[PDB]
């Protein structure tokens, strides 16, 4: 044009993010008053808009620190605002906007505004021609262009547009993208749930499992697939009998007194109850202040039964009476729980230890009291027995058991000792009356691993309904037994065994602490702590998990322990491809396989709620009429509606017109629109109160074409409910062109842009020889045949030229024999400059890009490179105004046949 | 009979530094102190590794700073709850108390560079791991994403380790993907059981050309009003400058969850000059809804939604103003600020907190509690306002009305709460009472705090009190600990408190003073009493323009910015455009957050005093054992009471 | 009459011929911006006061777009984007740069475009964790490491579970690195004895 920056001088702006300057700075600044300071310069980008700053401050010494925002605003005098979607549907006619604004205040500018040619759009800009306007804007304002486009190939394509003004230096351009989504949505197919079981479920202990690829049947080609793998492990627990309330053992805290018997069955229910207390984790109900008390009433009993320690080592009631075996071996079997808990004299105990060894034990290995106790209460159930030398060697060996670790490495008589009367006990065993002592010799027996086989099998079978151990009289024999027996089962590691006999110790609802409750309490609690101590409360989990993809040579590698349970492994594939799960190892999983994708669905492209019919025609410069009538779907009539028109180039509304329909009921236009220039409006929005859902609503005013130009865009019109734009209706409307559709070819899911020229330029300038021999010896072109037109199938859209072949001058990747029929199509509208009728000859070529469908079954497209000629008749040549023509086609014909290209 | 005393934080955490305090009363000579940790029950010798002396001239009291190793965590998500032994001997005298443990080991938190993304894009996120003090460390971090169904995609485990405490990570959202509302969830390795989170959304959406902002007359809506709710519509373009367009404006009543549009309050106006008007009828607002007594609306909320399309028609924008209460009264009373003990006899301060419906404090409003005169307030910046009154000596639980005395108003609008404060207990009845009573507020680091030491009791023992022993709490730790001495016959005292950045966002100041009472009997008396800082960053840092203001910057030019912070400190940068937090503005990282969830981390429970000392040590976070006896409760509970 | 030589704009090119020094009283001379910039076509006239009249401003000199912020790295830009003048590129931290770091503004002569491309920093990889005897480490991501990723060591506990060895040496470690390169570890510490 005149004095204006050309387009390709013009650089886009192509930045648009929505988040950026994510730099990390430090400050090294030396301090000016406590504070540092550091100048960054950056760089702005091509957004036109105002950008918020935040930062965040970490000091080693003052912490963190959040700023507060900071604004910068970013404008021009004069700029574009290119309006595009999130996504468009392949193939679908869609018009967007670009906004240009002029806020300078007392300047109007003359511009000229370019929509770029896309091979990935269709539109009114062509390879060789631009789609320009030129267009007047106001001071202080803003004018909106419409631009009417088909996306063609999917993913994210690119849309440009520029302008510049007249005599003067401003000019702008916008650069943007856009997903061209295909038609479809999305949807999740579940492919395969596996449980996972190596142990039930696997061979070997291993179980491998085949997954298939998913279906996918109804997936659109070329789309893409996320498969996506979980892998959940299951715990599984064991239930734990119920601990013993710490509400019931609340009176077992007892502060010891007395002689040296007395001073042990005081000492007794304080110690015990530490013990289970610290192993069930109860001190919390029980309180925390009781514990330390506790530890020193534990003291004191320890330190005042230190004064009935004779130099024998011995223990005894009272000082002047004979030392008694069965008490010192329950003062060594009290000290030595109670190293736990209270600092405790290895000398004093392992001291009566060996004076229990070197004193008390008989050749045979039997120990044997000397000196009875004087609480007959206090021995639990070694009365009544008369088995008293069994059960006695079998207290007394418990103790020696007991205290070993600690005394084995400074009394060599203790394993001597130990195994002498173990063999005693062994060789007795089976003649045992009584289950008491049977319970008692037989964890006796069980420390040294020497309870199996016949002996075993009379422990167990001893046993009342596989619960108790018992036998007739008081019950805290039984209890305490059952206790021992509990012991026994725990240490021989039988938890089949356990569960029926721990339910029924607790079912007795016995907390001791009464009159000779001494030996029940001390086995029943030092028996239910050791059960909670050594009782699993879960199935053991280890799981080693490894996947094979035929896209990964890498091994897939997972382990899922028993704290990892709570953990869920994901694993994704956008392949998708039959894959193989190697598992081994214990415990329970569960497997998923889910794939989500794209479906060939349709048609899900459509007009929701609204029923929209455009009509366009020429009244009685050029005026014509265009009438909207639209009507909502549903059972009511829509609330205030939008109808959005844009223009045909060159066409304005009648200002007359408008006037009755704001000023009629129901209807609203904007007084900013009508009091608005003839000029320069090329979008009008009509605000309606209302849409009936009954009849159609319709409306028609007249337009008025000021600027005549050839091929004018398709006018569009939107209506849309206030409170969606989501749901709405697009309709064109063009006078020569059908239902204001762009031409587009399509055939199955692909189409291609019909809007450049029809064929190659027409003479004149006229062909001679050496043009259309170099012409097609150019590598590119394809074919050439020499053809008849049989008939003419017309459409409401393309036209179908069915052209028998006469002869193939050249031949390309088509395999055609002479003869052959061929099918040629060409958009309507170029029917008339083509001008082909029946019966005549034609003589055609073009390139390999203009086949449709796929070999061996074509049919050709008349495109801008496509050379048509019309060959006349044998008896028409003889005219005297087709010699040139029919010389030129007679050598063109043979001199390509025969010779060929030099090239 | 000299006594030992330990004072504790009420729990521990684990790799943090703790202080406890060593105290020995009627001592003589140089005493001896030896602390040790261990596991409880049993030893595990957790850290014995902290030896002190006290010593006369010191006025026997001693710090002890030691920091607890942790275990980690083997189980589990049900707990339970872990204790440990705190023992200490001095020279001979041994006193213990167990503490409870929470698995907390310091501040997580997570920044977005958006608020909202699109599929097949990249959400860039830093983390930043802190202790209890808020200071940088490096440590192992675990890491989930999870999807709105709540099944985490992708989990990592990073240490921050030589990262300055910032972790910068960035997460590629699938072009397949759910939309909805996504999750960004963290936690210490050592600690599973304390997550901290954040959201962002993913959506299908374009920047748009311009913002709403719907505003209306007053933040609520008085019930018999007839000019009807009053709305102005707002509507700029990014860059600055005005809009013309057309806006469609509806209302509607939420209650409860449930949302009820109003079909008749449909109003179609038109834009100019960036501003427009439209008013809900209360007749229309009536008969939208049938029922028909109007005071059942009060304690609902109205909403606006209003959609503004220009005149190109290109680009449409909508927004919304929720929860606009319809009330009675555009005031309401809150006592959460005030203690709920007293001292028979002595001065009560109440705080009382006086807020608008939208939560937002009240400004420069009249307060009195019934009745009547003397007594009048108004409120501060912060919205608080106090009032002091006389106590009668009496048992007689102390039953307080405070109302608004606002003029103008019938009555009928006049907001009104009843509190009651009960008694504090003395040990045998001895009537031995302490006021802690500090005054100024809208207090600021760098000033100094007045505290007023009044003691209540016979004048026969009151010269056997020499000092007062006070404890300054912060951040659930212990900040300071020091002696404010007496003299005989000095029934006030007062103690200057310099402030620091460290007693932000607030502290706890407890005092205690202990004697031999009648006949033999130890007693122990004590207060507290709750001081707020003004909430701010420890340092500074501020973000301005680098050159002189001469018009805006022109798209593609260079712009200098000045950055002012910290020596030596790490700085982190986002830009955002402004267009993306029309969408969404919610989930932004902010420094009042931050303090929020540190002041939701407290371990004391309340504003002040308590039943006794035990009570007072207790509710504000404390643990005192005595070699004599005396001693505070146990708290099994990790939380705070509610 | 007659006014001089023109003055040299030299920013602007005149092709046509001249060949007269003293031109005549109102005779245009077309004047179009020289390719090392860009400018509307124009055109300059005798004042009839014997001097040559003045230029609006018509032209103007070119610059190459917009340096683009790059996914985890930093932009150090110095002067202007102007022809000929150099940028660079530097990924801060745990990033290894793919590509060419200094950046120069060009002059194909036709259009500018940036002479390298904007390199990619990538997060930096590590190898597979030190094995040792009796104990392996546990983490949900086994096979492929990144930096800054840690594991942690444990030893087994075989079936039944008892404590067996004893946990030694540091069982935390992570990927780090003191150059700039694939990332080694910071120790190989454990053991299970
Ligand atoms: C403990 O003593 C140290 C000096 O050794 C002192 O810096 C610190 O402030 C004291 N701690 C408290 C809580 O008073």
């Amino acid at each position: 044009d005149e004095d204006i920056i050309a387009e390709e001088n013009i650089v886009s702006r192509s930045e648009f993010p929505e988040s950026w300057l994510w730099n990390v700075e430090d400050l090294k600044e030396p301090p000016k008053n406590g504070i540092s300071t550091k100048l960054m310069n950056i760089f702005l980008k091509d957004s036109i808009t105002t950008w918020e700053i935040l930062a965040v401050s970490m000091s080693d010494k003052k912490g963190i620190c959040v700023a507060d925002p900071f604004e910068v605003t970013v404008m021009q005098d004069f700029f574009i605002d290119l309006r595009l979607p999130y996504s468009v549907v392949r193939n679908e006619q869609v018009e967007i906007r670009a906004v240009l604004y002029n806020y300078r205040q007392n300047q109007e500018l003359k511009v000229r505004v370019e929509l770029l040619h896309n091979p990935a759009f269709c539109s009114l800009a062509t390879t060789k021609r631009r789609h320009q306007q030129t267009v007047t804007i106001p001071p202080k304002s803003s004018l909106s262009v419409p631009y009417v486009i088909v996306p063609l190939k999917t993913g994210l394509q690119e849309v440009e547009v520029k302008a510049a003004v007249y005599h003067h230096f401003i000019s702008d351009g916008v650069r943007k993208s856009l997903k061209v989504v295909p038609e479809g949505i999305r949807m999740n197919k579940t492919v395969a749930v596996r449980t996972l079981d190596p142990e039930r479920l696997g061979r070997e202990g291993v179980q491998k499992e085949d997954i298939p690829p998913a279906d996918l049947s109804d997936q659109v080609p070329d789309t893409e697939s996320e498969t996506r793998i979980l892998l959940q492990g299951t715990p599984v627990a064991q239930m734990t009998e119920d601990a013993v309330d710490a509400e019931r053992l609340k009176h077992l805290i007892v502060t010891p007194s007395g002689c040296g018997e007395e001073n042990m069955i005081g000492m007794t229910p304080t110690v015990i109850a530490v013990h289970y207390l610290d192993e069930t984790e109860q001190w919390e109900k029980f309180g925390l202040e009781k514990r330390q008390g506790a530890l020193e009433l534990i003291k004191k009993g320890y330190t005042q039964q230190l004064a009935f320690r004779q130099p024998s080592s011995a223990f005894a009631a009272f000082v002047k009476r004979a030392p008694s075996t069965w008490l010192t071996a329950y003062v060594v079997k009290v000290f030595s729980l109670a190293v736990n808990l209270i600092a405790i004299d290895s000398q004093v105990l392992c001291g009566a230890v060996k004076w229990l060894i070197l004193e008390k034990q008989k050749p045979d290995g039997v120990f044997q009291e000397d000196a009875p106790v004087i609480h007959q209460e206090m021995i639990g159930g070694l009365r009544n027995n008369n088995e008293k030398d069994m059960a006695l060697t079998a207290f007394v060996l418990i103790s020696l058991q007991e205290a070993k670790d600690i005394c084995e490495e400074q009394v060599n008589s203790l394993p001597g000792s130990i195994t002498k009367a173990g063999d005693f006990l062994e060789a007795n065993y089976m003649n045992l009356q009584r289950s008491y002592t049977v319970a008692i010799a037989g964890y006796a027996l069980a420390q040294m691993g020497r309870l199996k086989g016949p002996l075993l099998n009379k422990f167990l079978t001893t046993a009342k309904d596989k619960n108790r151990w018992e036998d007739p009289g008081k019950q805290l024999y039984n209890v305490e037994a059952t206790s021992y027996a509990l012991l026994a089962l725990l240490q021989l590691k039988d938890f089949d065994f356990v569960p029926p006999v721990v339910r029924w110790l607790n079912e007795q609802r016995y907390y001791g602490g009464g009159y000779g409750s001494t030996q029940a309490t001390f086995m029943v609690f030092q028996a239910l702590a050791q059960y909670q101590k050594d009782a699993p409360d879960h199935q053991e989990l280890n799981l080693d998990v490894s996947l094979q993809l035929p896209s990964r040579s890498s091994k897939i590698t997972h382990r899922i322990h028993w704290e990892s349970a709570s953990l869920l492994r994901s694993e994704e594939t956008k392949e998708n491809e039959g894959f193989t799960v190697t598992a081994e190892g214990k415990g329970q999983g569960t497997l998923s396989v889910v794939t989500m994708y794209h479906a060939k669905a349709k048609d899900q492209l459509t007009c929701n709620k609204f029923d929209l019919k455009v009509t366009i025609k020429p009244a009685p410069k050029n005026t014509m009429i265009l009438e909207i009538c639209t009507r909502y779907r549903g059972d009511q009539d829509a609330t205030m509606s939008i109808l959005d028109i844009s223009m045909m180039t060159g066409f304005a509304p009648d200002t007359d017109d408008l006037k009755q329909l704001a000023n009629g009921v129901d209807r609203y236009i904007s007084k900013y629109e009508l009091d608005k220039a003839f000029s320069d409006r090329n979008t009008l929005i009509i605000y309606l109160d209302k849409v009936s859902h009954s009849e159609d609503d319709c409306l028609a005013f007249k337009v008025h074409q000021y600027f005549n130009v050839e091929l004018i865009q398709p006018g569009a019109v939107k209506v849309y409910a206030y409170y969606n734009l989501e749901e709405s209706c697009t309709r064109f409307y063009h006078p020569e062109k059908e239902d204001g559709k762009l031409n587009k070819l399509c055939r199955d899911e692909l189409c291609r842009c019909a809007e450049e020229n029809c064929f190659i330029q027409k003479s004149d300038d006229k062909v001679t020889l050496e043009e259309r021999l170099d012409k097609a010896c150019e590598p590119g072109v394809d074919y050439v045949y020499k053809t008849r037109l049989v008939k003419v199938q017309l459409s409401n859209d393309f036209d179908e030229y069915i052209m028998a072949i006469e002869q193939t001058i050249k031949s390309g990747s088509d395999e055609v024999q002479v003869g052959q029929q061929r099918t040629f199509i060409s958009p309507i509208k170029c029917r008339e400059a083509l001008k082909l009728e029946e019966k005549k000859h034609y003589l055609m070529w073009g390139l390999s890009s203009d086949f449709w469908g796929e070999k061996p079954n074509l049919s050709y497209i008349i495109g801008k490179d496509t050379w048509v000629e019309h060959w006349p008749e044998e008896d028409e040549c003889q005219d005297e105004e087709n010699q040139k023509q029919c010389q030129d086609l007679g050598a063109f014909t043979e001199s390509m046949v025969v010779f060929g290209c030099p090239n | 009979s000299p006594m030992y005393s330990i004072i504790t934080p009420n729990i521990l955490r684990l790799e943090s530094e703790e202080t406890m305090v060593l105290e020995a009363h009627d001592a003589q000579g140089d005493v001896p102190v030896t602390v040790t940790v261990h596991d409880f029950p049993g030893k595990k010798l957790v850290l014995s590794s902290e030896k002190t002396v006290l010593t006369p001239a010191t006025n026997h009291m001693g710090n002890v700073t030691f920091t607890i190793p942790a275990n980690r965590e083997f189980k589990s998500e049900k707990g339970r709850n872990k204790f440990v032994t705190v023992q200490a001997t001095f020279g001979t005298q041994v006193v213990e108390k167990v503490v409870l443990v929470s698995l907390q080991s310091g501040y997580l938190f997570i920044q977005t560079d958006k608020t909202i993304y699109t599929p097949g894009s990249t959400v860039l996120y830093r983390i930043f791991t802190v202790n209890h003090k808020l200071l940088p460390v490096g440590r192992t971090v675990m890491v989930n994403i999870e999807n709105p169904e709540g099944i985490p995609v992708k989990q990592d485990s990073l240490s921050s380790q030589n990262q300055l405490g910032v972790l910068p990570l960035s997460w590629d959202i699938p072009e397949l993907v759910n939309m909805g509302q996504w999750k960004i969830r963290a936690y210490y390795e050592n600690s599973p059981q304390q997550v901290f989170s954040t959201e962002f959304e993913v959506k299908e959406y374009v920047l748009p050309s311009f913002e709403v902002i719907v505003e209306p007359t007053e933040k609520f809506y008085y019930i018999y009003n007839e000019k009807g709710l009053e709305v102005t519509i707002t509507a700029r373009f990014l860059y600055g400058k005005k809009v013309e367009g057309t806006a469609f404006v509806i209302f509607g009543i939420q209650d409860g969850e449930q949302r009820i549009s109003l079909p008749e309050s449909l109003k179609r106006i038109p834009i100019e000059d960036g501003s427009g008007e439209v008013v809900l009828s209360r007749k229309v607002l009536l008969d939208g809804v049938q029922n028909p007594r109007a005071e059942d609306l009060v304690g609902k909320s109205l909403y606006v939604s209003a959609t503004v399309i220009l005149h190109s028609g290109s680009d449409m924008v909508q927004a919304e103003r929720s929860g606009i209460p319809i009330v009675t009264s555009p005031y309401q009373i809150h006592f959460t600020k005030t203690p709920k003990y007293f001292k028979p006899g002595m001065p009560f301060d109440l705080m009382v907190f006086v807020t608008n419906p939208d939560g937002s404090p009240a400004y420069r409003v009249p307060v009195a509690v019934q009745g009547e005169d003397t007594v009048q307030s108004l409120t501060q910046g912060d919205g608080v306002a106090k009032l002091s009154i006389n106590t009668h000596p009496s048992q007689k639980p102390l039953s307080i009305t405070v109302r608004t005395k606002k003029q103008e108003l019938s009555e009928a609008e006049q907001a009104t709460r009843t509190m009651q404060a009960l008694p504090y207990s003395t040990v045998g009845n001895s009537n031995n009472y302490l006021h802690l009573s500090v005054l100024r507020t809208e207090l600021r680091p760098g000033e100094t705090l007045n505290v007023n030491f009044l003691l209540r009791m016979d004048r026969a023992h009151e010269a056997k009190i020499r000092y007062y022993t006070y404890l300054i709490m912060n951040k659930g730790r212990l900040l300071k600990a020091g002696r404010q001495v007496r003299e005989p016959g000095q029934d006030l005292v007062v103690l200057p408190l310099s402030i620091t950045t460290d007693f932000i966002p607030s502290f706890r100041l407890v005092a205690y003073y202990t004697l031999i009472g009648a006949s033999g009997q130890r007693e122990v008396v004590a207060d507290s009493v709750w001081v707020d800082v003004k909430d701010s960053c420890v340092g500074s840092l501020v973000v301005k323009s680098g050159q002189s203001e001469d018009r805006q910057p022109v798209p593609g030019q260079q712009m200098t910015l000045k950055i002012e912070g910290d020596h030596g400190a790490r700085v982190v940068l986002v830009a955002v455009d402004k267009g993306v937090f029309v969408l969404n503005k919610k989930n932004k990282l902010t420094q009042s957050k931050i303090w929020d969830v540190v002041e939701k981390a407290d371990i004391g429970c309340t504003p002040g005093s308590g039943k006794d000392y035990a009570g007072v040590f207790s509710d504000a976070g404390l643990t005192f054992t005595s070699s004599s006896g005396q001693q505070t409760a146990q708290r099994a509970e990790l939380q705070c009471p509610q | 009459g007659h006014c001089q030589a023109p003055d040299h704009f030299l920013f602007a090119k005149l092709k046509t011929q001249t060949n007269a020094s003293d031109f005549p009283i109102g005779t245009s001379l077309k004047y179009e911006c020289r390719p090392e910039y860009y400018g509307r076509p124009f055109s300059i006239t005798c004042l009839d006061n014997l001097v040559w009249s003045s230029p609006k401003d018509v032209c103007k000199r070119k610059s190459c777009k917009t340096p683009p912020d790059p996914v985890n790295g930093m932009v150090h830009v110095i002067t202007d984007i102007q022809v000929g003048s150099r940028i660079n590129y530097s990924c801060t931290t745990g990033h290894r740069l793919i590509g060419h770091s200094s950046a120069e503004c060009i002059l194909s002569g036709n259009t500018a475009h940036w002479s390298t491309k904007p390199p990619i920093c990538q997060r930096i990889p590590c190898g597979l964790p030190p094995t040792i005897a009796n104990g392996d480490f546990i983490s949900t991501n086994r096979e492929n490491f990144h930096y800054g990723s840690v594991v942690t060591y444990r030893c087994n506990l075989g079936s039944r579970g008892r404590k067996v060895f004893e946990l030694v040496g540091e069982p935390s470690i992570y990927c780090t690195s003191n150059d700039d390169q694939v990332g080694i570890w910071s120790g190989p510490a454990p053991q299970c004895i």
